């Protein structure tokens, strides 16, 4: 059975640093944990897979190489993303009273 | 050419400036397409300019219709009943903005040869010349060679 399609929208959690540091402790602890280099493939995979499973949002292959540090991972997981259609965006962008937008799609 | 084209006189829709200026443009219907390189500029205009234009011109109703189209278009309806349909096909954001602003600033009167660059309803203030102006009057209104 195919699971229902997942929504691409992702709002960063408020307890993002706490969750990320807990996962860092689980995987790898030292001071300045944001600078823990993710050069070991085993640890990189563990951390990123745990984060993806938890948050529902995964690092794309294009950004996987540039996620070199826990700081980079934190940046990627605190930048948000939305998946609403262009119609929804335009209609929710505070359309003036004299501007009517309709989709025949 | 002028002889092969209709012509009109300089005029305003309802004396547009005497009391107050009324923007003649009333409706702007933008037929755009989700897909199709022809309407890329139209899509960018809808995203970045149409809202600003709408709020700048509160007297114009704008209808953005996104349907499958090979030639995106803009239909401008003016108070006088004139409809001007312009293709925004493969026009950049700047070109679309200039075209829309020209439509907004333009009256509904036909774009044909204007016979005179001016129009006065009261051309004369001192009295239109007639042959008897600048002609002196004679005693008892006697025409030349009249005896009595």
């Amino acid at each position: 059975v195919c699971p229902p399609l997942r929504s691409r929208a992702y709002t960063p959690p408020e307890d993002l640093q706490s969750r990320l540091e807990s996962y860092v402790k689980e995987v790898f602890l030292p001071s300045n944990w944001q600078d823990i280099s993710l050069e070991d493939s085993r640890l990189k995979f563990n951390l990123l897979a745990h984060l993806a499973d938890d948050l529902g949002h995964v690092v794309p292959n294009s950004r996987l190489h540039q996620m070199c540090r826990v700081r980079d991972v934190l940046d990627f997981y605190n930048v948000p993303i939305q998946d609403r259609s262009k119609f929804d965006e335009l209609s929710a962008s505070n359309l003036p009273p004299n501007l009517k937008i309709t989709w025949s799609y | 050419t002028a002889r092969g084209t209709p012509s009109r006189f300089l005029a305003s829709v309802l004396h547009n400036g005497l009391g107050r200026y009324v923007q003649q443009l009333q409706r702007l219907s933008f037929s755009v397409s989700r897909d199709g390189a022809s309407s890329r500029g139209a899509r960018e205009f809808v995203e970045r300019e149409v809202i600003d234009f709408a709020r700048r011109n509160p007297g114009v109703v704008i209808y953005v219709n996104s349907r499958p189209c090979c030639v995106p278009r803009v239909v401008a309806e003016y108070l006088n009943g004139a409809v001007r349909e312009e293709s925004i096909h493969c026009k950049s954001v700047e070109e679309i903005s200039t075209l829309v602003q020209k439509l907004a600033d333009q009256s509904g009167l036909d774009v044909i040869r204007i016979r005179k660059p001016f129009h006065t309803d009261n051309p004369s203030i001192q009295g239109q010349w007639h042959p008897f102006t600048n002609k002196p009057t004679t005693f008892r209104g006697l025409r030349p060679r009249e005896v009595q």
